RNA sequence: ACCCCUAUACCUUCUGCAUAAUGAAUUAACUAGAAAUAACUUUGCAAGGAGAGCCAAAGCUAAGACCCCCGAAACCAGACGA
RNA sequence: CCGAGCCUGGUGAUAGCUGGUUGUCCAAGAUAGAAUCUUAGUUCAACUUUAAAUUUGCCCACAGAACCCUCUAAAUCCCCUUGUAAAUUUAACUGUUAGUCCAAAGAGGAACAGCUCUUUGGACACUAGGAAAAAACCUUGUAGAGAGAGUAAAAAAUUUAACACCCAUAGUAGGCCUAAAAGCAGCCACCAAUUAAGAAAGCGUUCAAGCUCAACACCCACUAAAAAAUCCCAAACAUAUA
RNA sequence: ACCUCGGAGCAGAACCCAACCUCCGAGCAGUACAUGCUAAGACUUCACCAGUCAAAGCGAACACUCAAUUGAUCCAAUAACUUGACCAACGGAACAAGUUACCCUAGGGAUAACAGCGCAAUCCUAUUCUAGAGUCCAUAUCAACAAUAGGGUUUACGACCUCGAUGUUGGAUCAGGACAUCCCGAUGGUGCAGCCGCUAUUAAAGGUUCGUUUGUUCAACGAUUAAAGUCCUACGUGAUCUGAGUUCAGACCGGAGUAAUCCAGGUCGGUUUCUAUCUACUUUCAAAUUCCUCCCUGUACGAAAGGACAAGAGAAAUAAGG
RNA sequence: AGAGUGUAGCUUAACACAAAGCACCCAACUUACACUUAGGAGAUUCAAUUGACGCUCUGA
């Protein structure tokens, strides 16, 4: 349980989320 | 009631962020320096205020015409 | 479809600038042109005002630069002149 | 306390990749801005409202031309989040007296000295 | 809520008599053409422009506690204080012809 | 909000962990002398000054 | 003043230890 | 006509809020902003104005233009009542 | 209808309290405080309105605004240029003020929530659209007509626990304390044989005896919660090109 | 206890601003005796009234220290110069106390189910943690310090003894609902031989007594029962009814008060009426539970003492319908 | 024997009008110290940028 955020603040949090890099071919699939 | 962030809302936010990022870039390169800028518009700025002052000072009651007073006699204009 | 229109260099609103709005709606049947539309007159006037502003601001800035250059030249000339005696 | 925000100078420093992304170069910078208000001054502090009034951006989605000078830029920096800034482009010359009346600012940001509604 | 503070900032034109600052304690020291009142308030002795500077602090020898502090300082140490000055704007007067005798 | 000094801040050089070991002024006059020395020296901050600004011969004399 | 680079130019009793 | 879509009666009060509370069955008639100094506006005459008094270092004379309604428990005087 | 009868008069008593205050249209228009037998009120200031006079107003850039306490931020004041058009003064009035909620920083015996309170800013008492209905959240303001158009904010996501097979002699019950602790009541050392087993990591015996684990071969694979009271609550749907 | 003035927490940095609270202090004093006169310009406790600094000059000499250290008008004294309030409720009426349950009026607030709604302190419940009880043995059962989740209560200052609340709460009538199950059903574990139990899962169809207070701070006692559940419903329900309390007009006792009168103490007596306009409803029905006795059987089980489960039979009680 | 060199204790003090400024000591006050006052002593290692007299490190 956390304190309720302002909607604008919550939107900012959602937009600024870590996106991990995705290679074209999965490394396991590669020899 | 808890509120949640939709995909649409995220898209709307990033759209605005993209605009303001470009805004930053165009504010990055000024054409003149602060020293070059100094007093370039001074003459125009001055004249503009004299125009305002003139308007303020020119305030006075309107002219009163004899024709306006006499034209009220026409309220009783009749055919013979 | 505003975004596509912007890509083609047109106004986002078709009711914006372009032949669909700016051209006369009607003409006399015999071929005489119609008296200009009131909205179009207003648009022409606003545009003229904008252009007058563009030239004035441009002129002011270039004149400002010239004035600054003259000031710099004067300072340099003064400082080299003072080397006498 | 909510206060005026002072912005670091580093954010107004353009990287080379920024020069690639947006069509501009540090040498020969653009002379004039086109500024349109795209966001309301409601739910916004009084100082931002006042600066919007000064810049002549009371009405939304109307383009206004401003000098690209530090003092004007200072005012634009305060309300940067309410506005869109594009450089004014002149494919031809800046308008002469004969072609002053026949002008149009296109959405691309270029002012054309000839605007006859005929197709190419 | 005593409303004490700086009344005239740097670059402000002052007339003789104008109160520069009220302080309670000596935050700002009187410099050039600046009088100090009983209450430690600083006032302009001349008509001119107000300047704030940092100057080396040498107390009066009779001032016992200050001299004590001075004599406790290391050999390279010098004390600095903020000082308020009035740079006078007008000359004392001019010579003009009154009689072609 | 803080800005770093634009030059050597005074009393910085003499600042040591051990102060009892360091020699001190014991007199008003010594401090005074050093103070005039500092006053005459140019400074990066605003100052008052800114606004209000033969071998045979030797031998002969020694003999005398 | 705190913001200015001349902040703490008048610091004096770091140099003395009155204990 | 209805079916469809849109639409949380009016007045008044509470530091702010109405959707709370107050008032209204309805109709007709009756039922609630009174005046000065000083200012402003428009005239007359003007170092004077005013049809005695009064004012006046451009003022004086005249006119126009601002100040509600209902309701206690009480107090006192003189009568009338076992 | 007697804690002091009734009637008339004074009397249209008084009421800082309650209720009410009647044509049309337009315009400008909102929350610093001080004093008060004062906080249900009034006076002054602040803000608001009008008219008049005159010049600056706002936005602001370098420079500038403290030490002490040993620390302290967002900021503020001042301010040319610039972008703008307002500001001050004069004359004359009224009316408003414990405002509410939201964001942020705090104060109330060193009470992270709540209550009360201060400050900064926003919105509300002014329009509309959106969030389920919704004063205070988001989008948006200057007015009308249109059976045109481009847009703004604007639709929550998520489904989770398998795991080794095989095998184990012995220097000795390693010495001290203990009725005895013998691998596992406690202390010291922790070597050593086979090819490969710790003077034994976990259970179990009064102590023993025993079941594992690490050890050798064999070559196998091994990758974290829920409930309540009238009756669940839109209907639904993983697959045609933002 | 407090009401006026000064300081700190306290606006981290111009000014102003933290009510209430927690702390401190002030109502002087000392030295002069030019602590004379006059006068540019300023500050100002957010108004006013007050309050503050001061150049030059005249006259002297070679506009004191201290954070506050204070009081308007009127009036009185005085030849004048001056002086006069613990007016401390400190912007100060020239001088006035209690009590009302006999009370009145004009209002406001509860009214009545909110007034304190996104989690600090504390309590209960469940889970987690694996110390510790349980002969050895965490997990049959219980559980310390804690943590998590859900549901209650309390909180801004006299680190004073209180006693509060009061359409507040009993009962009748009729009950609607929840499950966090008291009984009846079905299961898993047991420190389950059987009968009784302890614990958990699932289950809300049905049911859940009649009396009485010598002492007991939300307590018992007697007799029963299969059990005599825990709660929500504006005490569930007073335009269906009724005790007590708030709670009073009379009266007495104890205590307080000069008294009137009061009690946050006790006891006796004591008036709320309603003709139903609207909504809703007025034979859903056709499906019942439980106890006891007997058989099994005196069996299984057990060393005995004791003592089942299924299946069946008979008798009742209640409920629903006649 | 080679190298590094060079102003009273210190000073990249000394363009010059000059060998300067802190250090140091005695006397008075101080139990002392310190301050202050009153006095005292002081040097460009020598000859024409160069060579050799003093100093420190390396050979026995
Ligand atoms: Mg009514
Ligand atoms: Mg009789
Ligand atoms: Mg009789
Ligand atoms: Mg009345
Ligand atoms: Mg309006
Ligand atoms: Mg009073
Ligand atoms: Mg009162
Ligand atoms: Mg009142
Ligand atoms: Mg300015
Ligand atoms: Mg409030
Ligand atoms: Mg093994
Ligand atoms: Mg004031
Ligand atoms: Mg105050
Ligand atoms: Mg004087
Ligand atoms: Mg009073
Ligand atoms: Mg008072
Ligand atoms: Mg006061
Ligand atoms: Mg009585
Ligand atoms: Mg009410
Ligand atoms: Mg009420
Ligand atoms: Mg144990
Ligand atoms: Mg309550
Ligand atoms: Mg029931
Ligand atoms: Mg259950
Ligand atoms: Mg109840
Ligand atoms: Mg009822
Ligand atoms: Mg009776």
């Amino acid at each position: 349980h956390r304190r309720v955020m302002h909607f604008q603040r919550q939107k900012l949090m959602a937009v600024t989320e870590y996106i991990p890099p995705k290679p074209a071919i999965h490394p396991s699939c590669l020899p | 009631r808890p509120r949640f962030v939709s995909l649409r809302a995220k898209q709307n936010m990033i759209r605005r962020l993209e605009i303001e990022a470009e805004n930053h870039y165009w504010l990055s390169m000024p054409y003149m320096t602060r020293e070059q800028e100094r007093g370039h518009a001074a003459v125009r700025r001055r004249e503009a205020f004299e125009a305002i002052k003139a308007a303020a000072t020119s305030k006075f009651p309107p002219h009163r015409f004899i024709a306006d007073q006499l034209d009220h006699l026409n309220v009783t204009k009749k055919w013979s | 479809g505003g975004q596509w229109r912007l890509q083609q260099g047109l106004a986002a609103n078709p009711s914006g600038y372009g032949p669909l709005t700016e051209l006369p709606d009607w003409s006399y049947a015999d071929g005489r042109p119609a008296p200009p539309m009131k909205g179009q007159l207003r648009r022409k006037a606003e545009r003229e005002t904008f252009a007058r502003r563009v030239v004035l601001l441009s002129q002011e800035m270039d004149a400002g630069l010239q004035a600054w250059q003259l000031r710099q030249q004067k300072l340099q000339e003064e400082q080299r002149k003072q080397e006498n005696a | 306390k909510f206060t005026r925000s002072r912005i670091p100078e580093k954010v107004f420093q353009a990287s080379p990749e920024d020069h690639e992304k947006y069509g501009g170069d540090p040498q020969n910078p653009h002379k004039l801005h086109i500024v349109t208000r795209i966001k309301s001054t409601r739910r916004r502090p009084y100082w931002e409202k006042d600066i919007i009034k000064m810049l002549g951006l009371e009405k939304a989605h109307t383009p206004q031309v401003h000098k690209n000078i530090p003092s004007v830029n200072a005012k634009l920096k305060v309300v940067k989040h309410l506005i869109r800034i594009k450089p004014l482009k002149l494919p031809q010359g800046l308008p002469a007296e004969e072609n002053m009346s026949n002008t149009c600012l296109k959405s691309t940001g270029e002012l054309v000295v000839q605007w006859h509604l005929k197709p190419v | 809520g005593r409303r004490q503070g700086i009344k005239k900032m740097e670059g402000h034109y002052v007339h003789a008599g104008n109160i520069i600052a009220t302080q309670r304690h000596f935050r700002w020291h009187p410099g050039a053409h600046v009088g100090v009142g009983k209450n430690k308030c600083l006032y302009a002795l001349e008509e001119g422009i107000v300047r704030y500077t940092k100057e080396v602090y040498v107390p009066h020898p009779r001032n016992t506690e200050a001299v004590d502090l001075i004599t406790r300082l290391p050999k390279g140490a010098v004390l600095y204080k903020t000082f308020v000055h009035v740079v006078p704007a007008k000359p004392e007067g001019t010579f003009k012809l009154v009689a072609m005798l | 909000r803080r800005t770093p000094p634009l030059g050597p801040m005074p009393n910085s050089d003499i600042d040591l962990s051990n102060l009892e070991r360091l020699e001190k002024y014991r007199s008003f006059d010594r401090y005074r002398r050093r103070a005039e020395q500092e006053a005459q020296a140019p400074h990066w901050w605003r100052t008052y000054r800114e606004y209000f600004g033969r071998t045979q011969q030797l031998l002969e004399r020694k003999q005398a | 003043y705190k913001t200015k680079p001349t902040h703490g130019i008048g610091k004096y009793k770091h140099l003395i230890k009155a204990e």
